DNA sequence: CACAGGATGTATATATCTGACACGTGCCTGGAGACTAGGGAGTAATCCCCTTGGCGGTTAAAACGCGGGGGACAGCGCGTACGTGCGTTTAAGCGGTGCTAGAGCTGTCTACGACCAATTGAGCGGCCTCGGCACCGGGATTCTCCAGGGCGGCCG
DNA sequence: GGCCGCCCTGGAGAATCCCGGTGCCGAGGCCGCTCAATTGGTCGTAGACAGCTCTAGCACCGCTTAAACGCACGTACGCGCTGTCCCCCGCGTTTTAACCGCCAAGGGGATTACTCCCTAGTCTCCAGGCACGTGTCAGATATATACATCCTGTGG
């Protein structure tokens, strides 16, 4: 079972993370990841880098524990990796103050919201998690990702309810018959969007090296390269750039964001001649958000999305 | 010398000769005719007994037989049977 | 004792079927405590008419088959080809009678 | 001689059922018809024979006469002509 | 070779067996079946020849009538082949099951 | 005042009380039960009469009733009815 | 006069249905010339058993329906839910009884 | 006091036949059923009532009792319980 | 947008309601008039007890319900859910009424 | 796809048994004559109950209409299953014999059931009377159905 | 720029179930009382039981051959799928006639006497039909066709 605060006192790792700068219950279940589940209050658990990380939030520190195999005191490299994953080097207090100064609506929203941060996931893991994240509820996508990990991931241990496995390897997803096998699992048409987004990585784009080289590439070139892959629309490409390529300028735009804009910001497509989901409307909304907030508008977009879900 | 078994052989033969003067009957056809006559007799007699019991009478008369015939025989068969029975009863009472 | 000449009750009614035998059968069948005088006459007349009708139809059927003797097949044909007799003998099986020639229109070639 | 008869239902051969169907006007017969027809015939014969043997036992007889079968058929509303009266 | 088409021989057999009147089931197998069935009710039973003949006549009449009903049921379903479901439907409607 | 009519109401009620002490009956249900009893009586009596007539007997005895019950009631009903009738006849003769 | 105490034939056989009434009905029903002594007892026992069985099933149905009086619907349920009783009363229509709940599987939504 | 009735078969309305079919367990009914059904009903009565009238004629009565209908149904093998 | 049930669910509800009930389905007065009209052809100036008409109505309803059950079985046999006059004719012919 | 010819049943003609039916005969048992008696049923008079007929208010149910969605019906393809024909094998069919279990009739007589006079109590009918059931009101639960959900590629 | 691919929750709305008070009328119990069930005999015959006869059923055998059985080949057909279109269901609105209660009249169903004639019951007598022989001719069998029918290639 998942470790509780009174289970293993000597199997914890504490990092400086104040409550104001981060809210675990407002980020992980807000659709930013589909591999974390809640069993006990203020607890989350997900498999990254073939190791199961369980996270809890205290008043001013963040506690983490690791499942692999029978060792404690996780090495500092894991702490550095999780700090990069959580962007602990970036302070959101200044961004919140600037956003409140430029617009009072964010401050009104952030009156009770303080600590909706962003993640830095593995590009392969984030891409394959968000491939099947189109036109579905968060729970359905999370279950889909869990079933995919069970089917194509190396198992680690059964945590008294369900086995935990590492993320499926890229070689096992580029093979034939994968589409039908995943449709048997119940992925729908998105299963095909997985296959066309796997083989082309190794057979048409240049393998993992091409994908990893985009972490230091330009914004537009990386966005276009991600959009080249089948099934990768503008929204998922922006999400991957923001949460897997370290691109704060990427602002996801969707139905929740559009509803927020039309109900609180009263923004309308000026150049565009319609109000439906289109790349031109997405680009206009992104430009408007960047002009109104700045280069780090993705964090404010995530704050609004988390606020929209909890309302 | 055994127990004599009665049947309607002679009467069916006489009726056949009256209808078709130059036509015979096989033994199997005669047995079928015997069974048919016995079955119709049983049906009419049972219906007459039911009619007598329902009306709290203790006798079976021509009226009961006529009602039983009208109940059992369908269509023009009932009409012709009633006509034949009425003619026979009138002739019997006259002589 | 020379009484009057005995005349059968069938002769009095002009019938061929035995009036006395039917009277005895009614009296011994436990149908009722009493049997009227005209009840045997009526029953014999009805039986004679039914036998005459069925035998006439059977004889016509036999003549149509170029035979001069009634077999069970002729009785079956006579009963089934006549609507009223068929209704009367709907639940009756005639031994060695066969069935009417009847092939459904769908099964015939076209 | 005390002999026991078993598995005699197969004596109702496929051609016999086929001829019976042909008399009824059947043009094509499925292969599974035969077993169902055998079952139906067995049920019918069991129903008739039970009544016939009941009649025979009541009369304190050990021979099943034709009139017993006629009475058994008459109980089931299947009066048969040509076997007595 | 002069093979007839699939069904003309069937119609010929229909005509032949509807014109005829003889028993269609062999007598000895039916007699053995009757004796086997009667064994379950009372042991050491004897049958008259007329009794077995009457049983065979009744059985053949019942089966022919059931086959006519089955044929009607099969034609109702736009088919020319009788199937066990047709017999089941006929017996269900007649009240036997 | 009128002519009194007989029915099986009291006996059906007594049997019902023996089976279910805390259950009642309706007038329509009582009439239905009376019709059922009359129908079964008629069936058994007619079958016994046919059995007596066939075997040239002139008396209906418990043997004919038992044979009629076996011919009419299906399955375990016949067995249990025969058992009950035999017990009743034995008790009647003993006392 | 002083005879023995009158003991009914129903009490002698341990039955509830009337032996004397069944004896009279057989005697006056014109079923046979003579009626035996044990035939009324046997017939009364059979009728009592059948009534008891059908009433037990009807009372069970009434209890399952949360009622303390037997109505025609309960009798219909009892008769049609038992194979032997249904076979015995196959051609019997019970007034105000309705029919068993039975919807074919093909018609149900899927 | 002379009153002659005519065209009363239409009194068995379409909803009545639909209710009877629903009692029987029918989900969809064709439009041509109803007329057919009416005819069937008529035929049924044209048998039973006829037999009843015959019994009424035998008793020298001018009214049709419930027992007459019960006996008429008993003739056709349709024993009815609940009317005597 | 008005709330409309899909075709079929109301039919099943009606089936359940009517099979749960025991009351007569045909109206009393039309059936009584039909009975009197039919009886006129057999004997003029007839009279009926109320129980006689009730017995006729119950017998007719039972007969029609049984016929409709057989018709439904015939319709299902033909891979259909709608009953048609051919189904009634087939059921009657199998039962021997025609 | 219409048609003439080849091949296969099929009905028609004719001789030739043969055994099943139609006719003649003896007799005996079941039906007819004649007479009596007693009860079942026909007929008249009466009570009164149940049916028929009329009427008006209420409103539940039937009739009409419209939209549409689901089912009926026709067409098409295909692949297994069943018809058809031939060679083998099986055991049904026929007649012949032999034995005997059991159906079928007969004679005794005994116990069982019909019938009758005398009682008497069980059960039918009439009348309370109260409790089970029909019903209404209101709320909770359940069942059905459609719109919208961090969308995307496409043919208009 | 709608739009459907695939489908999966979440409400909205309607139907149904549950709980409790109301009230009402019919099921159940009681009570007198009349007729049918029970007692106690008596007598007549129904059938149970023993015995004998002789019929038909059961068993076996040989041996002819019709029929069943197995197998191979081909094609008619059942079954699944798709598309169209039409008609039956669901729902709302308007009409109508069923239903309920009331009243009154009288038709005839049911009960009771009274009588009479019609059928069961006996005895006697005789002839109609049943069992038994027996002859002969209608039908079954076999052979020999003349024609109806089915199936297929060649020809256009």
């Amino acid at each position: 079972g998942h470790r509780t605060l009174a289970s293993t006192p000597a199997l914890w790792a504490s990092i400086p993370c104040p409550r104001s700068e981060l809210r675990l219950d407002l980020v992980l279940p807000s659709g930013q990841s589909f591999r974390w589940r809640e069993q006990s209050p203020a607890h989350w658990s997900g498999v990254l880098a073939d190791q199961v990380w369980t996270l809890t939030q205290t008043e001013e520190q963040l506690h983490c524990t690791v499942y692999r195999s029978q060792a404690s005191r996780p090495t500092p490299d894991e702490l550095e990796a999780v700090r990069k994953y959580f962007q602990l080097d970036v302070t959101l207090a200044q961004l919140y103050h600037h956003w409140g100064s430029v617009d009072s609506h964010f401050q009104e929203v952030a009156q009770k919201f303080q600590g909706v941060r962003l993640l830095r996931q593995d590009p392969i893991e984030c891409l394959f998690s968000f491939i099947c994240s189109s036109n579905n509820n968060i729970a359905r996508i999370t279950g889909m990702v869990e079933r995919l990990c069970q089917a194509f991931g190396p198992r680690l241990i059964q945590l008294d309810d369900v086995t935990y496995h590492g993320f499926p390897s890229l070689q096992a997803l580029a093979g034939p018959e994968v589409e039908a096998h995943l449709r048997k699992l119940g992925l729908g048409y998105r299963a095909r969007y997985v296959s066309a987004s796997a083989r082309a990585i190794l057979e048409e784009q240049g393998g993992l090296a091409w994908l990893q080289q985009l972490r230091e590439s330009s914004y537009e070139e990386a966005h276009k390269a991600l959009c080249i892959l089948p099934g990768v629309g503008t929204q998922v490409a922006d999400c991957i750039c923001l949460m897997a390529l370290d691109k704060p300028q990427a602002v996801p735009v969707d139905v929740h964001m559009w509803h927020i804009a039309q109900r609180d910001y009263s923004w309308h497509p000026t150049t565009s001649q319609a109000k439906g989901p289109s790349p031109q409307t997405n680009k206009e909304l992104g430009n408007f958000f960047r002009s109104l907030w700045g280069p780090y508008a993705g964090w404010a977009q995530a704050v609004l999305f988390s606020a929209d879900l909890r309302q | 010398r055994k127990t004599r078994k009665e049947s309607y052989a002679i009467y069916v033969y006489k009726v056949l000769k009256q209808v078709h003067p130059d036509t015979g009957i096989s033994s199997k056809a005669m047995s079928i005719m015997n069974s048919f006559v016995n079955d119709v007799f049983e049906r009419i007699a049972g219906e007459a007994s039911r009619l007598a019991h329902y009306n709290k009478r203790s006798t079976i008369t021509s009226r009961e037989i006529q009602t039983a015939v009208r109940l059992l025989l369908p269509g023009e068969l009932a009409k012709h049977a009633v006509s034949e029975g009425t003619k026979a009863v009138t002739k019997y009472t006259s002589a | 004792k020379t009484r009057a000449k005995a005349k059968t009750r069938s002769s009095r009614a002009g019938l061929q079927f035995p009036v006395g035998r039917v009277h005895r059968l009614l009296r011994k069948g436990n149908y009722a405590e009493r049997v009227g005088a005209g009840a045997p006459v009526y029953l014999a007349a009805v039986l004679e008419y039914l036998t005459a009708e069925i035998l006439e139809l059977a004889g016509n059927a036999a003549r149509d088959n170029k035979k001069t003797r009634i077999i069970p097949r002729h009785l079956q044909l006579a009963v089934r080809n006549d609507e009223e007799l068929n209704k009367l003998l709907g639940r009756v099986t005639i031994a060695q009678g066969g069935v009417l020639p009847n092939i459904q229109s769908v099964l015939l070639p076209k | 001689h005390r002999k026991v008869l078993r598995d005699n239902i197969q004596g109702i051969t496929k051609p016999a059922i086929r001829r019976l169907a042909r008399r009824g006007g059947v043009k094509r017969i499925s292969g599974l018809i035969y077993e169902e027809t055998r079952g139906v015939l067995k049920v019918f014969l069991e129903n008739v024979i039970r009544d016939a043997v009941t009649y025979t036992e009541h009369a304190k007889r050990k021979t099943v006469t034709a009139m017993d079968v006629v009475y058994a058929l008459k109980r089931q509303g299947r009066t048969l002509y040509g076997f007595g009266g | 070779p002069h093979r007839y088409r699939p069904g003309t021989v069937a119609l010929r057999e229909i005509r032949r067996y509807q014109k005829s009147t003889e028993l269609l089931i062999r007598k000895l197998p039916f007699q053995r079946l009757v004796r086997e069935i009667a064994q379950d009710f009372k042991t050491d039973l004897r049958f008259q020849s007329s009794a077995v003949m009457a049983l065979q006549e009744a059985s053949e009449a019942y089966l022919v009538a059931l086959f006519e009903d089955t044929n009607l049921c099969a034609i109702h379903a736009k088919r020319v082949t009788i199937m066990p479901k047709d017999i089941q439907l006929a017996r269900r409607i007649r009240g036997e099951r």
